[PDB]
């Protein structure tokens, strides 16, 4: 019984990691659909090289949890700017450098 | 075993049991439908190769299919031969001499048979309620709706799967994964699992539509709200933004 | 008729000049609903921590 | 015949440049009386100056 619900509990997490992270899936999927339709382009193909990018090279998972939160901070800006390109190039310098 | 000829597709995953109008419109594939009625009025339906191309190749198919047979002979003079089918059973290929015209050298059906059967009644009313509540939420299909309050009374699995799992879109290559496996009531499940995700995004869209509607109106009253500052500085009036510039 | 033509021609171009303005008002707070809704997990903002 | 198409086209050229007057002409007309009421008679006197 316990060890069949250690078994159990661990297709739990593998049953809501696969919901959750299809779930973002689907909410990423729309904002392709409204990215698309504001700017050019599917956001002109930003935020999307990085975010696998940053998944393949290396890395130390704080840098990768670092990244992700800078990845943020560019899902409430993407216009101009003399705000965001600074992020941008920085998380650039970031991904760049070899693990 | 009977070799039959693989007649290409556009984009339409059959499963069996169920009674489909299959158009064929394609001057390489109206010929296969003749080679069709000179091998037995007998189909092999094998998946088009997805994002499509409009050859019929050896490099164009997959590793899995299923069999049918016309039921109606129904000529459109357009260029299409439109053909109604029902699909047998799922089988594969032992030597698919290439085309056109396509064939596979036939197999025998794959036979697979239920076992553990009150988890499939209680998987079989879990699919009812859910393929219900399915119905009622997504508007989005404008579906029939006489239907399955006549045919929630069976038990064949395999069949309430088929014309269940049969009516509502979800993706090609989940098509296949249903359509290329023996595994009997993990595909139950599977179909399951894909409603669920239905009710999940369906729940997910209602939610996201609730915070837009009330972003609009909270803009709407503070835009309200400033005209009633700027129009009780005008009737105050002796607190004018202006005597100060004459003075 | 020129002229009523002309007139014909601005009704249309005024039409849509508004519902572009409308739908991107619209598509901008689906954008950022979704983002909160993404951004739900963490509610902890910089100067609180 | 061939003289007197050379004053037709002429004259029809008359009337295309006629034409460019009447399309700058009356829209002026409809911007400046916009402008106007987007102004107070002055955002007209001192742009014109």
């Amino acid at each position: 019984l316990e060890r069949f619900e250690l078994d159990k509990r661990v297709a739990q997490r593998v049953k809501e990691q696969m919901d959750t992270n299809q779930r973002e899936y689907y909410l990423r999927e729309q904002m392709k659909a409204i990215q698309k339709e504001l700017g050019g382009e599917d956001g002109l193909s930003d935020l999307e090289a990085l975010r696998k990018k940053i998944e393949e090279v290396g890395m130390p998972e704080a840098v990768k949890t670092k990244a992700l939160k800078e990845l943020d901070r560019l899902e409430r800006m993407q216009q101009g700017s003399p705000e965001a390109t600074v992020a941008r190039t920085y998380l650039d310098w970031l991904t760049e450098v070899p693990w | 075993r009977l070799e039959l000829p693989v007649i290409p597709l556009r984009n339409t995953v059959i499963l069996p049991h169920t009674t489909t109008p299959v158009d064929v419109g394609r001057a390489k594939s109206k010929r296969a439908v003749e080679e069709a009625m000179g091998a037995d009025r007998l189909i092999f339906l094998v998946a088009q190769r997805d994002p499509e191309v409009d050859d019929p190749a050896p490099d164009d198919l997959y590793t899995w299919g299923v069999q049918a047979v016309v039921k109606q002979a129904m000529r459109l003079p357009d260029g299409t031969l439109q053909v109604m089918v029902e699909a047998r059973a799922r089988a594969q290929v032992t030597d698919y001499i290439p085309g056109p015209y396509l064939r596979a050298r036939g197999e025998v059906f794959s036979e697979i048979f239920p076992i553990d059967e009150a988890v499939v009644r209680v998987l079989v009313e879990e699919l009812k309620e859910a393929f219900e509540k399915y119905v009622a939420n997504h508007k989005s299909l404008r579906l029939d709706r006489y239907q399955l309050e006549a045919v929630k009374g069976t038990s064949d699995p395999a069949m309430l799967a088929d014309t269940i799992a049969y009516h509502a879109t979800w993706t090609v290559a989940e098509k296949q994964e249903i359509l290329e496996l023996t595994d009997l009531e993990a595909r139950l499940k599977k179909v399951l699992g894909l409603l669920s995700r239905d009710l999940e995004r369906f729940e997910l869209d209602k939610r996201v539509a609730q915070r837009v509607k009330e972003q609009m109106d909270t803009n709407q009253r503070e835009y309200y709200l400033r005209e009633q500052m700027k129009a009780i500085q005008k009737e105050l009036g002796g607190e004018d933004g202006l005597s100060d510039l004459e003075a």
